[PDB]
RNA sequence: UGCCUGGCGGCCGUAGCGCGGUGGUCCCACCUGACCCCAUGCCGAACUCAGAAGUGAAACGCCGUAGCGCCGAUGGUAGUGUGGGGUCUCCCCAUGCGAGAGUAGGGAACUGCCAGGCA
RNA sequence: CCUCCUAAAGAGUAACGGAGGAGCACGAAGGUUGGCUAAUCCUGGUCGGACAUCAGGAGGUUAGUGCAAUGGCAUAAGCCA
RNA sequence: GCAAACUGCGAAUACCGGAGAAUGUUAUCACGGGAGACACACGGCGGGUGCUAACGUCCGUC
């Protein structure tokens, strides 16, 4: 909720005047943020998966959950663990990342507008996690990055563009 | 959809209870109110019904939905049903979780003398 | 290189605890005042009349027993 | 508009149908509208005679029953796979 | 005695899907924050706490839309029991039972009890 | 020892007629109560190529239901606690 | 386009169960005694096997 009040104060007015919605919640709003490094290299050994889980726990305020597969992978093989938030941690983590993580990107050519699901969600993988200062260089084992997929109530790609612009959408 | 899953869950309870043909006491939880009814085995008729919407319960309640409101509703329905002569009737939480308002209402009813 | 089908029929009078139909799968489901076995073998819970009907969201075939 | 006259069916079943077919005749029905549909007995020879013209199936036909002419449209015709015989003609009142 | 909503049954496609508008009077739905009752195989997602802070966005509510799905006559046809016949492989005769598909049409489900709001 | 047809629509109705599997196990892989509900294909995303990864979409069991086969399981007999 | 091991549809004969008419030496069932009986065949009805070539062979029924 660190940025929730600021969001409601600033994004809502501009989005309402540029769209002229009726209800307060008609503005697209993020519901969950997914952090899941698709390392896909723990097949040989699970130590890498343990290291990834530890990194997720350190970076995030919670502990990751280990999932299983739906490449030479069997059924029910645990390969990666994902992290998601729902609550104040949403805005806390988003504000932190947009303050320190997103601005500090090396060779930052910009986001990918086309990288949508076609229905109001954006998915992309940003490598060289060194952008996040929370990543301690002591415990880094390989060049990795977060496969962030923003989950938003946007009903179309136009709403996704508008809500990304609300966060100033640095550039393409 | 939460409604679909809730109805799916309640259907099993209802269909397993229907084998006995006994008057059911169905309680429904609403975000703003609480409903409680006693229905005969046929299901097309109800013996008694009371909800927080009625002034009889909301007069002393600042709001219709909370632990205190659930307890008051339970006491009222228990008194009315005891006046009716339930004689060890069966309860049903509309396929819900016995956690809050349902739990408080059931505890209040059992305090009044409910035999279930 | 043992016996399926309908053994007891609607409108018949049977004594308590009488097997009416055994089914390989759930082709039929026991109705009111009717029990079910491990092998989905329906047996009469009382004495009276037997009815075969079709009901349910999928229109499944059901077997019921009513007071004579 | 064709001056077509037929006879009302008196029996229900395959018996009269086969009797008509053997004697170079066949049955038919007239339905459509709130008025109750009725079965009719069409003579095969006359049907062949007045169906050769292409206008038979074009406009609304006239059927005469007990000296009563009514407008009916031929819904469909069912024929034998190889025998040029009309198994059954279905009409609609118009 | 009427219009509207909620709960519970018969009803299980003439009850479903597609389009428009209509609703915050009551009621209903979303929801704020949650250290407090409670909690996650991580998360107030659900569960539970103070309510209308905000709204009718989805949802449901009515009607029209027969677009779609569905049912569906009426006859006839196929098939066939019984007895017989022929050129007895197969077909037909007398009688009875009577397909599927298709067709006109129906098709915006209906019905029962309680509770609440407006007349 | 067991399942599918062969086989003329109650049960049965010859084959050396064609398919076959099983000689297993669980102190859980049973039960109690609670919670949840797949396959199939597609969109975005370094390796990852389209399918090692998550989010969303058509849909709600054609996944799964420890053993070969066949019927059944949405109330889930399917998964977890 | 196909499917004895395809059914999204779906017949009459055959079954017992309930009500009902006349029928027929009770034509129906149990018990007890006493039998033969344990190699049938022709044709028709719908099939399998067999090379539907078979006046070959086997099935349920008259």
């Amino acid at each position: 909720a660190k940025l929730h009040d600021y969001y409601k104060d600033e994004v809502v007015k501009k989005l309402m005047t540029e769209f002229n919605y009726n209800s307060v919640m008609q503005v697209p709003r993020v519901e969950k943020i997914t952090l899941n490094m698709g390392v896909g290299e723990a097949i040989a050994d699970k130590k890498l998966l343990d290291n990834a889980a530890a990194d997720l726990a350190a970076i995030s305020g919670q502990k990751p959950l280990i999932t299983k597969a739906r490449f030479k992978i069997r059924q029910g093989y645990p390969i990666g663990c994902k992290v998601t938030l729902r609550g104040e941690r949403m805005w806390e983590f988003f504000e932190r990342l947009i303050t320190i993580a997103v601005p500090r990107i090396r060779d930052f050519r910009g986001l990918s507008a086309k990288s949508f699901d076609g229905r109001g969600n954006y998915s992309m993988g940003v490598r060289e996690q060194i952008i996040f200062p929370e990543i301690d260089y002591d415990k880094v084992d390989r060049v990795r990055g977060l496969d962030i997929t923003i989950t938003t109530t946007a009903k179309s790609d136009e709403e996704g563009r508008a809500l990304l612009a609300a966060f100033d959408f640095p550039f393409r | 959809d939460k409604k679909s899953a809730r109805i799916r869950r309640a259907t099993r309870a209802r269909r397993k209870l229907q084998e006995l043909g006994a008057t059911r006491l169905v309680v429904h939880r609403t975000p703003r109110h609480i409903y409680a009814q006693v229905i005969a085995p046929n299901g097309s008729e109800v013996l008694v019904a009371a909800s927080t919407v009625e002034k009889a319960i909301a007069e002393q309640l600042k709001y219709t939905g909370n632990k205190d409101a659930a307890a008051a509703v339970g006491k009222a329905v228990a008194e009315r049903a005891l006046e009716k002569g339930i004689k060890d009737v069966s309860f049903d939480r509309s396929g819900f979780q016995y956690h809050g308002r349902v739990q408080a209402l059931a505890d209040a009813a059992r305090e009044a003398g409910l035999q279930f | 290189t043992k016996r399926l089908g309908v053994k007891r029929f609607g409108g018949e009078s049977v004594l308590a605890g009488s097997i009416i139909v055994r089914q390989r799968g759930t082709k039929f489901h026991a109705g009111a005042n009717v029990g079910c076995g491990r092998d989905h073998t329906l047996f009469a819970k009382a004495d009276g009349k037997v009815k075969f009907e079709v009901k349910g969201p999928k229109n499944r075939k059901f077997i019921s027993i009513e007071a004579e | 508009m064709f001056t077509i006259n037929a006879e009302v069916r008196k029996e229900q079943g395959k018996g009269a149908s086969r009797r008509l077919r053997a004697a170079n005749k066949f049955p038919a029905i007239i339905y459509g509208g709130k008025e109750a549909p009725l079965a009719i007995e069409l003579d095969h020879d006359k049907v062949m005679n007045m169906q050769a013209k292409a206008e038979f199936y074009s406009e609304v036909l006239t059927i005469v029953v007990d000296g009563k002419e009514i407008k009916v449209k031929a819904q469909d015709v069912q024929r034998h796979p190889y025998k040029p015989k009309l198994q059954h003609i279905d009409f609609v009142r118009a």
